[PDB]
Order: C-alpha cells, then structure tokens, then sequence
C-alpha cells in the first residue's frame, strides 16, 4: 500500500493511497508552515521546510518528539527541497534569495550552487545515480532547468508550453520526468533532456502543488480542491481523488524505500578524498569536491581553503552581512547578532577579527566576530550620531567620528582609555580612515562648508586636504600600497582619487552613483553602497570597469572590505604601547601618549596620573 | 463544517489625549500563528491597511503604527496618537477561509473643554406652505461630545418630535458638531410664538431663541 | 537637501497604480437582482485574489467571496451562498458580483478589494486586503426613490453666523451637499442623515461665516440626490 509523505502547514502526515478515505496520521506536529517534504528512507529521516520560521529541519520517523533543526539562517522562502539519499546531501530553493543551496544531511558545509537567472524557483527532484538535478521556475521567464548536482552543465529542458510549473517528479524506472502547470492546468511527461514531451491529463487541475509517483500511478497535491488526486502515469485515466478536507495540502511524495533506488556511492568510503563536500556529478568520475559558499578549492581539486581570505562586510541598519570575495557569487551571509537597530559604519581588525560597528539607537559601539559570535558593547556613554569609524590595528585603538556630538574619539580596542581628539569645526563628520604607518587620519565633512581633512593620529597638525567641488563627501578610503585616498561624494556624485598629499586630483567615476554612503577599497576595486540605488557595487580602481555586487537590498549603510587575516605596517606603539600608560598616537615626527580626562602626563611623558588638588 | 475563527477585539471605543499611546487588543478563537491584519477606517470612507503578518508595518504607513502577537493574543499600538487617528481599527485574521474581521475599536481624540457656538433656526416660509415645520438648532464646535439639547415651545418642554445628528470628530481641531431638529405639524407650530433650544454642558446652559411675531 | 544626507533625517521622513473602481450599486426591490462591476488597473489581475466585502450600515466588516480570475475559481460566504455569483473577465480586467434574490439585510455598502501578493505564493498574503475600492452602496427595500425638498436654514441678525439648508423627506441615501460649488469648504458641517418614522432620510448642511459678508457674498448650497437624479442649487439669504 503506497504511502504518501505531505506537508500541511500545521504538521505533517501520512496516509496510505489504499484506505484514503482513514483520518491521515499526524508524522509531525507543532509547525507554523511547513511547505517542501523529503526524507531519507534508508536513515529513517524525514525532513521539511518551513518558510515562517525560515528554517530546514528534520526528525527520525521511527522515534519522536525530536526536532533537528538542520538549516535555521539565510532562509526566505525555501518553497522545495530535495534529500540525496546516494551521497547524503540536501538541496533546496528559494524563491526570495533566487538561489539554489546544497548541504550536507546535518545542514553543515552550506553552499550556493546557483544564484542567477532563477526568480521563483519551486520544485526540485534529483537523480542522484546520473549526477542531476531538475527544479521548476513559475518566474518571469517559466522553466524547467537541469543540471549536475555539483552546480556543472546548467541547462534549460523545457522552456515553452510552461506558465506555473510548480510540481516536478522522476520516474526512475522509465527515466521520465512528469510536471504539473498549475495556470496551463495539465500534467505532462518528457524524457530527463525534455524530448518525447506528452500530455498525461489535462484540464481536471485547478491549482496543483506537487507531483510524486508510485508504481503505475501519479500523485498530487491541489490548493483550490484541499485534496490529493491521482491518476495513471501512462493514460491518465481513472483521475479520483484519494484524500480530502486538507487543510492546506503542500509538497508531497511517496514514502518508500523503493522510491530511493540503491546505488554505488561513486564518493566511495573516503568522501571522494575532498576535504569538505563531495558532491554528485553526472561525467566521470561522477562526484566532484565542493566547499562552502565563499571558499575556493585549492589546485588539487580535492581540498578546500580554510575559510574566505577576503570579505566584504557590510552594515544594513536592523542587521550586518558579509560577503566572501574569493568565488564569483558574492553571497550576502546574515550574521547572528542581538538588538541590531540602526547600525551604520563599520570596520575591522584582523588581528583579532572583530567587526567593530555604530548604531545611533541602540547608540553604542560594539564588536564582534564574524559571525556574530564574541559581540560585546565597546563604547555607551557620549554616542549620539556616530556615522563614521576606524580600528587601528597598529596601535590597537579605535576611532570614531560623532555629528550628534560634533567630536572625532579614540579608545583602546575595548573602549576604555577614551579621549576627545577634536571638538571644534565639525559640523557634519562622517568618513574616517586612518594610516597608522605614516601617522595620519583623515576624515570627511559634509557640512555647509564641506571638506577632507588630515591630521596626526593625535589630532594635532590639521589641515584642509580638499576644500572645492565637494559637497556631500560620504566615503573615504585609502590605498596604502599606492599613496592615494579615495572619496565617494554624493552631492557632486562622484567618485575622486587623489596622491596623500592633496596632488594628482581626478575623476574615477561619474554616472549612476547618485547618492553613495558606504565606501572601501581592497586590492584592485573600489566597492560602495547606493542609497538611492539599493544596491552594492564596485569600479576597478585602473580600467573603471564596473560590477554589480547585490541590486536592490534596502537599508544599505557602512562597507568594509578586507582580508581577513593579513595586516600590513607597523610603528613604535606597537611596541608594548610606546610606553604609554594610557594612549599611544602615533604622529610622523614621533608618537605621542596621551590621557583620558581628569588626567595629566607628568615628566616622563609616558605615564598619566590624576594631578593632586 | 468547520467553525468561523472569531475575533474579538477590546476595547470597543476609547478615549484618548493627542501624544498617548494607544494599545487595541484582538484575540482569535483558533491558533492563526502570525497571519492577522489590521486596518483603519475613516468615516464614509474604505478600510486601509496598517500592518499584516501581525508586525510587519505596510508601505506608506506612519511607524508610529506597530503590530505584534502570535498564536491567539495580537495587539495594535499607536505609540503618540495624533487628532487624524479619530478612526475605527479592524483587525482581522488572514489564515483560512473565510477570511474574519473583529468587531471594530472606535478612537477618539481627547481634548479640552469647548463650549458650543448655539444657533436656533425657524422654519422656512417654502416648507410651512407644505404643512409641516422643521425648526433646527445647531450646536457647532464643541468638546466633549456629550449634550443635553432641549427644545422649549412656549416654555412647555418638548418630548417626542426631535432628532439629533452629530458629526464625526474634526481631524483638525478635534471637535463636534450638533444638529436637533424639531418637527411639528403646520397647524401646531402656528399655535405658539416662542422656540427656544436650551443646551447644557455640566454647569453651562445657553438657551437661542425666535418669536414667530417678530418682523 | 540637508536633510537628504542624513542617517536621521532620513528616517524620519520615512518615519501605474493600483485601482478597483467599483460601480452598479443602488435601491433594488426584495426578491431583485443586482450586478455589480469591479474594473482593475495597475496590476496583473490574473496574479490576484479579488475579494468582495460588504459593511451594513453602522455595522463591521463581513466579507462576501473571492475570485481567483487566472481560472475563474471562487468562495463565498455561508450568507450569501447560491444567490451570489462573483465572475471575471480577464480581457476587461473586470471583476463582477451578480447578487440574486436579495434580501433586506444584503443591504450595506459593497467594497471589492485585492488580495496582496501572488496567488501561486507558498508564502500567501491572499486574505489580506491591501488595496479597497471606494465601495457601492446597495439598499434593498421595497420604498421607492423619493428626492429631497431643500429649505433655507436662513442667516440670524445676530462676529460670526451660521446659515444653511436643510434637506428633506428622500429615499434613499446618499445625498451630498457642497456650498458656493465646492469654492467654500472652511466651516462646513454636513450632517449624517437621520431615518424620520416616515421613513424618509432627513439632513442638514451649515456653514459658518463671517457676519459682515451677509450682505456682500452670496451663499449657494449644491445637493445632490443621484438615486432620484433630483439636483438642486438653493440660494440661502437673511428674511
Ligand atoms: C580594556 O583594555 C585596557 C587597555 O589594555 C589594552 O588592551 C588589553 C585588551 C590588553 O591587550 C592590554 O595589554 C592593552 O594594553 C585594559 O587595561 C589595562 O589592562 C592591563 C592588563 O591586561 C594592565 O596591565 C597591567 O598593568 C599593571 C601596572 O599598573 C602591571 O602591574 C601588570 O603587570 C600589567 O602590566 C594595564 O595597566 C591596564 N591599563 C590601564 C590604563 O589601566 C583593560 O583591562 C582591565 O582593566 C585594567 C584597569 C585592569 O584592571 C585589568 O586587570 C582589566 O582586565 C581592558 N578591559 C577588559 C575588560 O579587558
Ligand atoms: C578653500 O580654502 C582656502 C584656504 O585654505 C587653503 O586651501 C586648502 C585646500 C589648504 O591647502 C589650506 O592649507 C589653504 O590655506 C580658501 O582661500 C581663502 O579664502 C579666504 C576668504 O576669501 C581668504 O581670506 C584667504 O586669503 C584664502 N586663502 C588662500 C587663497 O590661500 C578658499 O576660499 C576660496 O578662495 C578665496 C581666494 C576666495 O575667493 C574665497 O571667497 C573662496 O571661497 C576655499 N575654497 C572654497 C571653495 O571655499
Ligand atoms: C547498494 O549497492 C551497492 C553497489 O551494488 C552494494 O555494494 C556492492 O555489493 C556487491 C554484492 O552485492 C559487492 O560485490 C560490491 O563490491 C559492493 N560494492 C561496494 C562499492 O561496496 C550495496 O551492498 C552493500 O551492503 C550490503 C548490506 O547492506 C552488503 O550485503 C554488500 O556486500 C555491500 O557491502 C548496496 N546496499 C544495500 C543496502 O543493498
Ligand atoms: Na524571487
Ligand atoms: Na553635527
Ligand atoms: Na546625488
């Protein structure tokens, strides 16, 4: 007696296609909306979606009351699902991120297999013994696409005759692939390379979900009959109907072993001798070695780097993301991070690796790592507006700049030690970057006289850098290696180079940036946020070459690029803090120690002590 | 067939000063995880969406809207109420079908003391030629809402023959406006000589009057 | 703009479209038949549920049924169940309810209004309503149409005065007043209309206004009763 697996939203149930008409039996219960349904029969899981708590979880059928959570970050609409019973690995889509993930059966070693050309992504069926994967788009542009299941030889199989294809199955005994079209109102067949397509049934299809399929027999959810249908695969005769009054019927599948068919493991017993993931592949030697979304394997094909060395991060007002720069899909990571209200600039040491970022609502500063673990408050009293900050990771101080107090600031790295730096003729401080090896920072003002400004990282010997054809300088970055700062202004709309000292000034770009906020160089790009375009994007820095990173996330703020590790430069606060007690700032001629209030330096000049009355 | 999910919102009207924070409550008679909207309404005019998902805040919508509740318990929050929030607010449950409103919270703005400008109306000499006489008294820009009018014809207090009409609160200067009409036969009305409306407002009575045999 | 710049300014002030025009409502007799029409603009209608929702007078919301127009399926509410047909035609963008056999309490004002997202959404905001029509009102009663009498509520010699119409003995609602033909809005009052044991509906119009342009200015109030095609210009003068 068939069994067929479906997800309802509230729960998930079994019932058997031979007494269709018995109460369905409750498999999981307690869920918010549960969508897509697959299990590993052979490991005795089953697995869901569930796209209100935008997560992946799992149980063990034979006991209970255990659920696994197996992906709980990165979901939006995860509207399909898909287990690899022959090299244990889920796959899934998603219809708001438009991508298409792979993981392994724990949800570990996450990666991004496909991020473009899919806008709503639905079904998604696999032939684990050939290496592919098939899934539907309802999008734009209606498809239905294949592919290796290693992310190789994309390929779109059917492309016409197709409107809201929403359910997909494989019959692996008849390599034949069936689909429902829930605005076409039909089910139809195919060969897997889409040849030999035929109409099964037609017409009887108000608003079918999913299809699956069992011996001579199709089944499928529909969401306007609150029901599950089924027919033959071949004729499609004796359409009826085997289970009535769902709730809300979602994805489907016929829960049997034989469903699975057993095959070598062409990963062997040694996981393919990858690293991380091996994956599924339909040429020889029919499995591939993966890593995860944002990390490169190395030139043995088999074994990944440890971790991105490069990360673009990136404060986005109720959260911060970042991105790996080392792989072309440049996928936005959410990190896992408490009370995140209106976060706005944000930078990084790699020393230690803490994200250090502002937020004038929560108004403090805080750091932590990159995930969002370690995140600890770093600074609480006297923050107002501070729209700009900078970590030197020389002298392990940071920086920042406050237009609600009108100050530049330092602190150690944990923010204690704090000292005003400047406090006269700001009106509107905003960027700041800092270059601990020659002994300068440098910042923005957009206020009504507008400006670049340079003084030693003690504050001392300022000076107007730039002072014409400015007006609303929002962004600020050095290149160290080359001798040259870099500024995005969104007033004059443009991005500007010039040498250190003030000479060689010229236009980098000029069109379609009409309001940058976030801005930061690493290696040969220059990368920035819009705020009226919603997008991040970046301009090599000698051909101005231009690449659209992410289009059309709202919220954008503060952008930091980085490698993750390495530091580069040096100077004598280094050195057990200069011999300074409290503030080491170092200034070209010679470093500076320096005091917090109520403090004074006496005649070592390194050591600060509260003078008596 | 299945029961109708009932919701149930409290309170049904409130009260409350411009820069309150307001909070309505609706509660579900089944577990609707978070799919509740709400709505406001406007006299005379078609319900506007708040918030839907229970906490998501809809595009154009003033943040000073929130929304929040899970399960069976969903709360709307005005955090400073502003005179234009003068409205009827609906949540209602958007899980299953049929879809199913609360019954509505009327809010109104609180504000000082405005005593009514009163002005007396008599019949047309149009409508007396058509036996009957509606003479009109008019209660205009007044705080709070509640008035005692009543109509004096020869010093004799009428009972039975008038009708108030009151207008919604002014989103502006958050007041009101009154109307009583007394109806009486053509005949009746020429037995008399003096119309008089009296109004009170606690300690505060006005009185307008005509006389027929005036002119 | 300054304020353009800025991260708080900015939020502070945040701090092609869509259409449903309702029409066909008015009285019926019990036992009658009514359509109405709900043409849609700025959106895929075939991508929408259309709801039909009605309000009796005074009273809540109750909705009535949905359409799905990309094939045609429908709901509707236990109340109006068999009697109420609600039909699309995608090539006008027309939603239509065709209401049979109507009953007293089928009175109310009927509004139709989109469901948001799309309809083949796994995540469905289909019962959410986020854009409403004007709405229709349909009365169902046995009274025939009556239009209103318009009598002066004539200026006191009493600074500030009040003046008038006062419209009278119609069937049935709405009436809608405007003074001077909408050039004078400051001050007006347009009271709800109050049922008379007759019957018949009974407003009153005023408006307040400086007493020195009694003799200047001359005060017009514009009614008009649609349902009786009754429209009437009353000059309102001090006797
Ligand atoms: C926050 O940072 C402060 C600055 O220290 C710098 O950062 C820390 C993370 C570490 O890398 C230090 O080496 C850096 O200089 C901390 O204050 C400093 O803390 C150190 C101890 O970690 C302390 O050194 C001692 O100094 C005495 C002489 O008075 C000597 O006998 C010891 O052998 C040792 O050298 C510094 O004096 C102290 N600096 C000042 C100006 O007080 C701070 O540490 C915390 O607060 C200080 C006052 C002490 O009570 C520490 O024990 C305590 O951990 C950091 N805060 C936190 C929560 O970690
Ligand atoms: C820009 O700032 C000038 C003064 O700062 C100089 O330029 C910086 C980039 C930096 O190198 C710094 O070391 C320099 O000292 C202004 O010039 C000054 O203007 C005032 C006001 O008229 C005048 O009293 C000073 O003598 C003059 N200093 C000079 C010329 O060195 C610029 O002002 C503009 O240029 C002036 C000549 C004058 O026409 C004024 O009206 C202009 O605004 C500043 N430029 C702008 C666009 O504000
Ligand atoms: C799944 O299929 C594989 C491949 O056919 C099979 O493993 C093969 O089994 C045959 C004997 O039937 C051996 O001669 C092959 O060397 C062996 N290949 C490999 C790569 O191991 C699996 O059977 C395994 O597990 C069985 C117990 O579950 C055992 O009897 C087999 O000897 C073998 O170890 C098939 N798995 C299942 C569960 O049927
Ligand atoms: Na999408
Ligand atoms: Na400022
Ligand atoms: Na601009």
């Amino acid at each position: 007696a068939p069994l067929l697996l479906y997800a309802n939203r509230r729960d998930l149930r079994l019932v058997d296609a031979t007494n269709g008409k018995e109460n369905a039996t409750i498999v999981v219960g307690g869920l918010e909306d549960a969508a897509a349904v697959d299990f590993v029969f052979s490991h005795g899981l089953i697995y869901w979606s569930d796209v209100s708590e935008e997560a992946i979880k799992r149980t063990e059928f034979n006991k209970t009351e255990s659920v696994q959570n197996v992906v709980v970050s990165g979901l939006l609409s995860p509207d399909g699902l898909a287990c690899d019973w022959l090299g244990e690995k889920l796959y899934w889509t998603d219809s708001e991120t438009n991508r298409i993930e792979v993981s392994n059966l724990d949800g570990s070693l996450r990666k991004v297999l496909f991020w473009q050309e899919l806008d709503q992504p639905r079904a998604i069926a696999l032939d684990p013994s050939s290496g592919f994967m098939y899934w539907t788009d309802w999008g734009e542009v209606p498809k239905i696409e294949r592919a290796g299941m290693d992310g190789s030889s994309r390929f779109i199989i059917i492309n016409s005759e197709i409107y809201w294809p929403n359910g997909l199955t494989l019959d692996y005994e008849e390599q034949k692939l069936y689909w429902a079209d829930a605005k076409l109102n039909f089910i139809h067949k195919s060969n897997l390379d889409g040849t030999n397509r035929q109409a099964v049934v037609k017409g009887s299809l108000p608003h079918p979900f999913a299809l699956t399929l069992f011996e001579d027999i199709l089944y499928w959810t529909d969401w306007s009959t609150h029901s599950i249908l089924a027919c033959n695969k071949y004729t499609g005769e004796g359409l009826r109907e085997i289970h009535s009054d769902i709730f809300s019927p979602m994805d489907i599948h016929a829960f049997s072993q034989q469903r699975q068919p057993n095959a070598t493991n062409p990963c062997g017993i040694d996981n393919g001798g990858c690293s991380h993931l091996c994956l599924m592949s339909p040429v020889k030697p029919f499995y591939q070695c993966a890593c995860p979304t944002g990390v490169k394997l190395l030139e043995n094909g088999k074994t990944c780097k440890d971790g991105a060395t490069e990360l673009l991060l990136l404060a986005r007002r109720t959260d911060l993301r970042r991105i790996s720069l080392d792989t072309p899909d440049f996928t936005d990571i959410v990190l896992q991070l408490e009370d995140i209200r209106h976060a706005i600039a944000i930078d990084y040491d790699p020393v230690e690796g803490y994200i250090y970022w502002t937020d004038d609502e929560v108004r403090a500063i805080r750091r932590s790592f990159i995930d969002g673990s370690g995140s600890q408050f770093v600074v609480t009293a006297q923050i107002a507006h501070p729209d700009g900050i900078a970590v030197d990771w020389v002298a392990r101080n940071l920086y920042w700049t406050d237009t609600g107090t009108d100050r530049i600031e330092v602190t150690r790295l944990n923010g204690t030690m704090r000292k005003i730096l400047i406090s006269e003729d700001l009106e509107e401080p905003r960027a700041i970057v800092l270059d601990p090896m020659v002994g300068y920072m440098y910042w923005t003002d957009w206020g009504e006289i507008p400006k670049i400004e340079r003084a030693a990282l003690d504050g001392s010997d300022r000076v107007v850098l730039v002072n014409t054809s400015l007006g609303w300088p929002n962004g600020l970055a050095l290149d160290y290696d080359e001798g040259k700062i870099y500024w995005g202004d969104a007033k004059t709309d443009k991005i500007e180079v010039m040498n250190t000292d003030g000479t060689g000034r010229r236009v980098l770009v000029e069109d379609k940036i009409p309001h940058i906020f976030g801005f930061t160089l690493l290696g040969d790009y220059v990368y920035w946020t819009d705020w009226q375009r919603r997008s991040i994007e970046r301009v090599h820095k000698r051909s101005a070459e231009r690449e659209v990173i992410i289009d059309q996330l709202p919220d954008l703020m503060g952008l930091k690029a980085t490698n993750v590790h390495r530091v580069i430069g040096s100077n004598p606060c280094a050195e057990e803090n200069g011999g300074c007690s409290h503030l080491c700032l170092y200034r070209p001629q010679g470093l500076r120690c320096a005091c917090p209030i109520g403090f004074e330096l006496i005649s070592d000049m390194k050591t600060c002590i509260v003078p008596e009355h | 067939a299945d029961p109708d999910i009932q919701m149930t919102q409290s309170p049904s009207s409130l009260s409350a000063s411009v820069g309150d924070r307001v909070t309505i409550t609706c509660r579900a008679s089944q577990d609707v995880s978070t799919a509740v909207a709400w709505y406001q309404q406007k006299p005379g005019k078609a319900p506007k969406l708040l918030i839907y998902s229970a906490s998501f805040l809809y595009s154009g919508v003033p943040s000073r809207f929130s929304g929040s509740g899970s399960g069976t318990d969903f709360t709307l929050t005005i955090s400073s109420l502003q005179p234009e929030d003068f409205a009827t607010y609906y949540c209602q449950q958007s899980y299953t079908t049929p879809p199913t409103f609360g019954q509505g919270t009327k809010v109104e703005i609180k504000r000082t003391v405005a005593a009514p400008s009163v002005f007396i109306f008599p019949p047309s000499d149009e409508q007396l030629k058509s036996g009957t006489a509606s003479v009109v008294c008019l209660l205009n820009n007044f705080y709070p809402r509640e008035a005692k009018v009543q109509w004096k014809v020869d010093n004799a207090l009428q009972s039975g023959n008038s009708q108030e009409s009151v207008t919604e609160q002014d989103s502006k200067d958050s007041t009101y406006s009154l109307s009583s009409t007394l109806t009486l036969s053509k005949a009746d009305y020429e037995k008399h000589k003096v119309y008089a409306c009296e109004v009170t407002q606690g300690t505060t009575s006005v009185t307008k009057s005509f006389n027929r045999g005036e002119c | 703009d300054p304020c353009t710049n800025s991260v708080n300014c900015r939020r502070a002030i945040a701090d092609s479209e869509v259409q449903l025009v309702e029409s066909g409502g008015g009285l019926v007799q019990p036992g009658g038949s009514l359509r109405l029409s709900c043409a849609a603009s700025g959106f895929t209608f075939t991508n929408s549920y259309i709801h039909w929702v009605r309000q009796a007078p005074g009273k809540g919301l109750e909705w009535v049924g949905w359409i799905t127009p990309y094939g045609g399926y429908t709901n509707y509410a236990d109340s109006v169940k068999g009697r109420f047909t609600i039909s699309a035609d995608t090539s006008k963008n027309t939603a239509y309810l065709q209401m049979n056999s109507l009953r007293a309490e089928d009175t109310a004002v009927y509004y139709c209004a989109r469901g948001s997202g799309h309809v083949n959404a796994v995540k469905n905001y289909g019962y959410v309503m986020d854009y409403w029509g004007q709405g229709t009102l349909v009365t169902v009663s046995s009274a025939s149409t009556k239009g209103p009498s318009v009598f002066p509520l004539a200026p006191s010699s009493k600074g500030t005065a009040a003046l008038g119409c006062l419209v009278k003995d119609y069937f049935p609602e709405p009436v809608t007043v405007s003074w001077n033909s909408g050039a004078l809005t400051s001050g007006v009052h347009t009271f709800p209309a109050v049922l008379q044991s007759s019957g018949l509906y009974s407003l009153s119009s005023v408006v307040t206004v400086p007493s020195s342009s009694l003799g200047t200015q001359t005060y017009i109030c514009n009614v008009n009763h649609k349902p009786s095609n009754t429209k009437v210009d009353k000059k309102v003068e001090p006797k």
